[PDB]
RNA sequence: CGCGGGGUGGAGCAGCCUGGUAGCUCGUCGGGCUCAUAACCCGAAGAUCGUCGGUUCAAAUCCGGCCCCCGCAACCA
């Protein structure tokens, strides 16, 4: 049951980049929620920037960083795919 | 024996300084007393352009000067026969104040030839009363027929009064003749003056549709921030208000102009562009772009790029010269026979050699330098990046004085 | 889980991603012009970023609790 730091930068080129997102969500994704048990919702929410902080929250307290790191790489692979660069500083 | 139908088109609206008495005229006539009453809806922002069919009737046996009315005959003539029908036709009505003026072209939709109501009780300098002047007279009503609304009990000396400085005011100028009626909307006392005194139309013939306009956006909120989720997006689809004609559901294909995006020294404004998917109506949504209050249109934006209110003045225009830098401006003024800034009467400097002032063009207010003197035209640089569509249009053009700024006049760019 | 600009020297601010130099356009006393100066020559002037705890090698810059203003903002006597 403990909240995180998690605060990053992504990033998304094309103009339909915008609809795209929701696009790989009809596709990617899926099944990271249930990757582990026992967990509340997923979030991705500004810093009153184009960083985000984000969130996952469950009674499992370490797991936290271990599924939000995931989340992160999340938006990597898809960057070493669909060209999105998560990358902060 | 009368009851031919015939051309029920173009709808009339009233406004003008802030509670010159227009939301009791769009009422003036609709119901009697049980339930259907007093005036306006239960909500006060601007929105449902249409009162729909308003009665318009007249009798037979009581005389045609001082009679005209909605509810069914009369009873101060007296009841023998049915009664005369004139016409179908909705009254249309925009708000404004110091931040709702711009309503009032929008608010013109509908309405062509509105019916203008001037003041009695308040005198006719007020912010938004030349503003009306100097801004509506170039929409192209001429049928604006002046109403003295807002006077109750005084010496009676008052009507008159109004009637003064009016006819000082047009006539002598563009905007031929304007009737100007004596009315209090406030007590339904003195109505049937207001109705004899509207029946006139401008002159001028006019199509329906299918042309080349340009809508405005407007005002909208930006939805709820990712704080709760990353859901909630639907795009974040936010709406204008149209001014001129139209053709059907397409709104949005190009969004001109866009953001700034930085790159060095010199910063240009990209757009971005999009077909429409929304095109909110109302509680619930339309097909076409509706005018007036929160309307929201298909825009696909995390809630970010939104801006909201970040960078004011929201403007829309069609097409482009199409590069991201273009500045060449050949612009032949008028202005206006004195200058007027603040509650002030003294002149101010003629033309100058380099002098900078604001050439504003639509809802961008752009740093201009005013530079070649050509005599009664000039050469105005801007800096941020736009694009103006026709010849026709009117520059609005202000002065700089210690990060103050004072309005001097007008003048049309030509291209 | 519908509230939106704000307050980075006494007018407007892209300050809150780039963790610790600080003004573009204001007002002022002391010199001002062997021609009147709202066009300006010398930016002298004085640093509480409005309360706060924490984080702190320091706070102009953060999460929150406190906020006094304008709110549905362009052809503004
Ligand atoms: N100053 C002033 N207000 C008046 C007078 N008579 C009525 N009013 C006010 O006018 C208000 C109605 O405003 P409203 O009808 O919304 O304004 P409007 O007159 O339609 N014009 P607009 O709405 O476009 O500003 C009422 O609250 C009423 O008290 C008057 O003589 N002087
Ligand atoms: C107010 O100063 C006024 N003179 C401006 C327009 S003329 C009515």
């Amino acid at each position: 049951k403990v909240k995180m730091s998690g605060l990053i930068t992504v990033r998304t080129n094309e103009p339909l980049g915008v609809e795209k997102i929701k696009e790989v969500i009809s596709k990617a994704l899926e099944n990271i929620e249930q990757d582990y048990e026992s967990l509340l919702n997923i979030k991705i929410y500004t810093i009153g920037a184009p960083r985000y902080r984000v969130d996952v929250v469950g009674t499992n307290p370490k797991e936290a960083s271990e599924a939000l790191n995931q989340i992160i790489s999340n938006l990597i692979k898809i960057g070493k795919e669909e060209n999105v660069d998560i990358s902060v500083v | 024996m009368a009851w031919p139908k015939v051309q029920p088109e173009v709808n009339i609206g009233v406004v003008g300084h802030v509670d010159h008495g227009k939301t009791t005229l769009v009422q003036a006539i609709t119901g009697i007393w049980t339930s259907k009453h007093s005036e306006e809806l239960k909500r006060g922002m601007t929105i449902k352009l249409g009162y729909a069919e308003t009665n318009i009737g007249v009798c037979e046996s009581c005389k045609k000067p001082e009679a005209y009315v909605t509810e069914p005959s009369c009873k101060s003539c007296g009841s023998d026969d049915e009664p005369k029908f004139l016409r179908r036709i909705s009254f249309i009505d925009a708000p404004g104040h110091e931040v709702l003026m711009a309503t009032m072209l929008s608010g013109a939709a509908l309405m062509d030839g509105a019916i203008l109501v001037v003041a009695a009780n308040e005198p006719f300098p007020q912010p938004q009363t030349r503003e009306h002047f100097v801004a509506l007279g170039i929409i192209g009503v001429k049928n604006l027929i002046i109403v003295q609304n807002k006077v109750d009990v005084v010496s009676k000396e008052e009507a008159l009064s109004q009637y003064r400085q009016i006819k000082q005011f047009t006539k002598g100028t563009w905007a031929e003749n304007v009737p100007i009626i004596p009315v209090s909307a406030l007590h339904k006392i003195n109505i049937d003056s207001l109705i004899e005194g509207i029946e006139e139309y401008i002159k001028t013939p006019y199509r329906d549709l299918s042309q080349k306009p340009v809508m405005l956006v407007i005002r909208s909120f930006d939805v709820n921030k990712p704080g709760t989720q990353f859901n909630e997006l639907k795009g974040g689809v936010i709406g204008g208000s149209i001014i001129q004609g139209l053709f059907k559901v397409d709104q949005e294909i190009k969004v001109l102009p866009g953001l700034r995006v930085e790159k060095q020294g010199k910063v240009s404004y990209e757009p971005i562009f999009t077909k429409i998917s929304s095109i909110r109506f109302g509680d619930e949504e339309f097909k076409e772009a509706k005018p007036g209050g929160l309307v929201a249109i298909g825009t696909y934006l995390d809630p970010s790029l939104t801006k909201a209110d970040n960078l004011l003045g929201s403007i829309i225009t069609l097409a482009d010269a199409e590069v991201p830098v273009l500045w060449n401006i050949r612009i032949k003024y008028n202005l206006l026979e004195r200058v007027v800034g603040a509650k002030e009467m003294l002149k101010v400097d003629p033309i100058r050699a380099k002098e900078t002032l604001m050439l504003s063009v639509g809802s961008s207010t752009t740093l201009g330098i005013v530079t070649s003197v050509k005599k009664d035209e000039i050469e105005v640089e801007l800096r941020r990046p736009v694009a103006v569509w026709s010849n026709n249009i009117r520059t609005v053009i202000s002065r700089q004085i210690a990060g103050r700024w004072r309005m001097i006049g007008w003048g049309l760019v030509e291209i």
